[PDB]
């Protein structure tokens, strides 16, 4: 129900 | 910086028509590409991620494709709600970079403008400045050339113009152009003319007045 | 209408979250300049790591409060070229940084002082006639224009403003009406410039 912790976008550099 | 180039800058299309627009990166961006849609006066809305996946709620008439440097967005069957500006963006590398956008507009028949010219008011002339205004009303398509001539000398660098959004009920445009001179200069000439070239006209239309 | 700042000055934008779990997402600022180009301004990861383009590095600071659920943009050394609509946005993972777009704020960086407009008639020329009002030399945007207190809406076109070299804005509003009615009918344009609390009415008639 509550949004979990999410990955940062994979953008490099 | 990865340069994003969108083509075309604008295009007209009909309801139900299949529409494809293109985005090219200056290097391989590995399908890290978003597409966004923005309607006039509204915030952008995100349609596509990873070059070809739709965000939840995006209608299935939308699809994306491509890889490496070359990408596209397709609307299988254009609806009225789909008019607006489409932007791409790469998030393969920092800095994050946008394309300049592709504008989708509704196609209709050619309509020549009605042209009007307005001299400055006496009230304005008491301020030391004179504005001459040219109106192009209800035309299609948007592309038009407007020239100012004073005693038949072509003017340059002293006018500005502005254009409406496509009209929601007849799909036409209107355009305003303002020539701005000092009162001293305005009083030094007689003939003020606005000359309009447009696809719907078989020769240029000139509206003019004589000062006084 | 929006935040106004002199060149070189400072501003802090804030964006309060509602309808999602703020601490889960990467948050970003994006701006749209007067020529409708979009430009990335700053991003911050859920844990507080920051990312910037060179155009704002050293001048702008992005930060977040994961307890009060607020995003901030602190702006320093503002330039007239920073004039724009500023958006708050959120994202994560393969969706990218701008999956959902938030609250917008207009920021105008200019040396100009707030000023109400002058309104001049665009007089119908000596079966359809055009007439209007030139709304000139005001700051900042916006102005609103109506005709005959809103009774006249058909055939009205109000144009986007242009920024003059003086730093002041200018715009025109026009309407087309039957030539026949030029004698029997009264046409008045109603101008409102809320930023300066100025209301002007101009009656437009054949010279």
């Amino acid at each position: 129900s509550r949004t979990p912790s999410l990955p940062t976008p994979p953008t490099r550099e | 910086d990865i340069k994003m180039t969108q083509s075309p800058s604008s295009m007209y299309a009909s309801l139900g028509e299949r529409v494809t627009i293109t985005c090219k990166a200056s290097q391989d961006i590995n399908r890290y590409l978003n597409w966004f849609q923005q309607k006039p006066g509204k915030s952008p809305k995100t349609l596509i991620y990873r070059a070809n996946r739709l965000l939840d709620g995006v209608p299935s008439r939308f699809s994306g494709s491509g890889s490496g440097q070359d990408y596209s967005l397709t609307i299988s069957s254009l609806d009225y709600e789909d008019m607006g500006i489409y932007y791409c963006l790469q998030y393969d590398e920092f800095p994050l970079t946008f394309g300049d956008g592709t504008k989708l507009e509704l196609k209709r028949t050619v309509a020549a403008p009605s042209v009007f010219i307005f001299p400055p008011s006496d009230e304005q002339l008491k301020s030391g400045t004179a504005s001459v205004v040219c109106l192009l009303n209800n035309f299609y398509p948007r592309e038009a050339k407007v020239q100012w001539k004073v005693d038949n000398a072509l003017q340059s660098g002293n006018s500005q113009e502005s254009v409406t959004e496509q009209d929601s009920k007849d799909s036409t445009y209107s355009l305003s152009s303002t020539l701005t001179l000092s009162k001293a200069d305005y009083e030094k000439h007689k003939v003020y003319a606005c000359e309009v070239t447009h696809q719907g006209l078989s020769s240029p239309v000139t509206k003019s007045f004589n000062r006084g | 209408g929006g935040d106004l700042v002199k060149p070189g000055g400072s501003l802090k934008l804030s964006c309060a979250a509602s309808g999602f779990t703020f601490s889960s997402y990467a948050m970003s600022w994006v701006r749209q300049n007067p020529e409708k180009r979009l430009e990335w301004v700053a991003s911050i990861s859920k844990g507080g790591n920051t990312y910037y383009p060179n155009s704002v590095k050293g001048r702008f600071t992005i930060s977040r409060d994961n307890a009060r659920n607020i995003l901030y943009l602190q702006m320093s050394s503002l330039r007239s070229e920073d004039t724009a609509l500023y958006y708050c946005a959120r994202g994560w993972g393969d969706y990218g940084w701008f999956a959902y777009w938030g609250q917008v704020t207009l920021v105008t960086v200019s040396a100009a002082s707030t000023k109400g407009p002058s309104v001049f008639p665009l007089a119908p020329s000596s079966g359809t006639a055009a007439l209007g009002c030139l709304v000139k030399d005001y700051f900042p945007e916006p102005v609103t224009v109506s005709w005959n207190s809103g009774a006249l809406t058909s055939g009205v076109h109000t144009f986007p403003a242009v920024l003059q070299s003086s730093g002041l804005y200018s715009l025109s509003s026009v309407v087309t009406v039957p030539s026949s009615s030029l004698g029997t009918q009264t046409y008045i344009c109603n101008v409102n410039h809320k930023p300066s609390n100025t209301k002007v009415d101009k009656k437009v008639e054949p010279k």
